[PDB]
């Protein structure tokens, strides 16, 4: 039982060469979703705002598949996120290094899919002038791979609606809308598209 | 519901 | 004595495969308890509150059992928490990474019991409005596994009374009640329960 | 071209001694470019200013070349910055350790060229008195290697214009001009040139 | 020198490391404090920040050697990671302690270890009244986090905190600083529980 | 590359690491300071923040080489993790020192190491009066934390702190800045202790 | 208060 | 001067 799981992990990680990341011939799609917990503070002097959210990241690797019959009917397992490759999804307009609030553990399913949900606190560029009004303020931040074009890492969302069902009900700030939208940027000097997910939050006091 | 919970979520997508 | 503890540890840690965590087949019960030390800071601009507590965690692994007559009558030992699996218990509504105030060391007993008690400072979401009144403020934070459902990790408490016997007597905040309650959630989808321990503190300015 | 990329990285990294940095005999040119995202903070009581920017670094090593035909027609690959040598480019007038905002990953191309683009937040010495005028203030910080002279690491920029096309349009500060310029100092004793890139930003309140 | 390389090889590579004390081979740790500065009081959170040197001394048979077999070396400096160190902890801190000195210890041929971390500690203390002639008294206990007195005994050489280095231009002047061994028992167990109580009285 | 790779492998992979200085193989460290900026004064806590380059120099036999055997290489750059470095510490800091520069050193074929960490230091200093013509004077000592003057001697090349790159638009002007070797003893023990005392007089 | 003490509690429950 | 520069300073001595 535990013996099987030890076997499986040994087969997948120890006996197996490091997965080197996606390539143009073996591209990878990462599914992103956000669970918004709190707008923690706004800073009017620097135009920084702090969010707390869970970022669901899901992807699938052929080198992580197994046949459950060969491993005591095991269909998934939890493992430290260091034991596996993870995509380098980055906020493009942060002003401080992200703070990780949760254990770095992922769930791996027998078809090769990985589910990984880091909880984070993010400071990013946002002008809160007018939050104390009824129309409020709109802010936005793009998430995407820092180094991989869309020919190696594509992105998508399952829904355009951010999950607000865990939003702290006594937050200083209430959310009027929250969307998460896939965009194609050509944005630098390269002739290759980079993919991002644009998180757009309208909020007020 | 389910797909907000960091522990139901592997069963959702 | 030392020679025996070295054999013991070497036989448990270097000559074994690492425990891969609990599974649906081999689940694990984790006992939680809180010793609340101080409410240090309440921030009314951000609705954050900072607590200092001892988190008592207890679990039992078959892979950690030993016959104490084979190892010089040793009944228990202290070891670095890096040498063993530890449950991924987390506050579900922190707003900063938890700060660890104590050595990361555990006590292992010959029946497989592990006792691990980290001291922590936690900022979490809490509206302190009205803490300066006589009624006080109530705040709550849930603790649970980040990735394991109740099919793999069950949480329990030995008591619903938070231990206040070491609450700092000159805190800015007086504690009115402090409870720790096992909660089970089911979702309309899945047979598996979801367990958390709900820490509920009512306090007010002293 | 996934078994091929594992092969390629194995040949380039595991099968070779580490590259020991440039020498007076085998010099290296590093190309620097800045993309300025935000002047997030000026502090008039300490004369520090905080920038957020992308620092594009590009150089080329013969030990990183490969024939794409021998490797599934792979022409580039992404790899952890720790797997390769990187130049020690430093701000000479920082007042806090630089904060890294992006993952430490580089792109290596089959001609041996490396591109590495760290996003940083930097606090540096700058007197912001006058920022709220129509003239604004001017600040400057030199970048260069900490231990290598120009005999070992030469610096250049592809353009003297800072990339402003990602500048936060709702910053508290508006950029009036931003240049990045190569500078050569000499000293009397010493034949080496000492090279830096001078970043000069003129700005005022929006 | 070539002798020192040999000695560190024999002590550190040719053996498994010390697994910590046991009820059957217990260990005495000697604690002493040198207070340098009360840096900060925070009357709205009741935290006070101390800067001090914490001298720790203990002795292992595992670290003995005969000097005449190692070029007459009587002691050496080694990184504190090469050796076991006691888990001495302030029981009422409110922030992780910031280390201010290199993590390096001194080992002597009788197996004595001297380890002296300089630390900035934030701990629970009510500073109201610090601006009076009488000042304020604050106290923080130090001890093992996981060991009882059956495995680690705590000792002081003196009850006097060393104030000979107190920062003379501190915002706070020290009125008295003591360090006292304390033993509590409990109904359940025969085992003592030892701590060292640092009591500091200070004003502006 | 070929020659340098050979040399580095000969010096670093072939040998046991240098174990630090000993009484029979003692070591002199030369220190000097390049003061860049007095960044912040704090009169609620009597802490001042400096930014400086600290130049350290010393010489190890185990790092010598014949340049003729190595393609006429006379020096190379290398990560400070590859070599031993002295534990020079400020004795009255109030926060862990912040490192501002890459941890890289320069080694010369006669065994000389040059290591120049840039640092931001918070240390104990009463800034009362900094807004006067006369200014305030502050001082901090630097030395080995764990080695006595029987193992590590300190020296400076000049008594004057280098001010030639002090930030010209700082809130604070420097009136004097010196760095001086001191020897002290403690009542208990025979070892001399060596520090370099950095004394800075400054005003708004 | 042995069950409060982080050095005693392994012997309680 | 050259002894103010972390890149040149190895030469001053
Ligand atoms: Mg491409
Ligand atoms: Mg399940
Ligand atoms: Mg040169
Ligand atoms: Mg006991
Ligand atoms: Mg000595």
């Amino acid at each position: 039982s535990q013996a099987n799981l030890m076997r499986l992990k040994s087969d997948l990680f120890n006996r197996s060469p490091m997965y080197p990341g996606p390539t143009k011939d073996d591209p990878l799609t990462v599914t992103l979703g956000f669970t918004l917990q709190d707008i923690v503070k706004v800073d009017s002097s620097t135009n920084e705002v702090d969010l707390v959210y869970y970022e669901q990241q899901r992807w699938k690797l052929n080198s992580l598949m197994w046949d459950p019959n060969e491993y005591g009917n095991i269909t998934d397992f939890r493992t430290s996120a260091a034991d596996i490759w993870t995509p380098d999804i980055t906020a493009y307009s942060s002003t401080r290094p992200v703070q990780v609030l949760s254990p770095q553990i992922a769930v791996v399913t027998h078809d090769g899919s990985v589910m990984f949900i880091p909880a984070q606190r993010l400071s990013f560029m946002c002008d809160p002038t007018g939050v104390d009004s009824e129309e409020g303020v709109t802010c936005a931040v793009k998430f995407g791979s820092w180094v991989y074009s869309g020919f190696e890492i594509d992105l998508k969302t399952d829904t355009d609606q951010v999950d607000l069902s865990s939003y702290y009900a006594s937050s200083k700030y209430e959310i009027l809308s929250a969307t998460q939208t896939r965009q194609v940027q050509h944005y630098s000097c390269c002739p290759e598209p980079y993919i991002d997910v644009n998180l757009v939050v309208k909020f007020r006091e | 519901g389910c797909c907000s919970d960091p522990r139901c979520r592997y069963r959702c997508r």
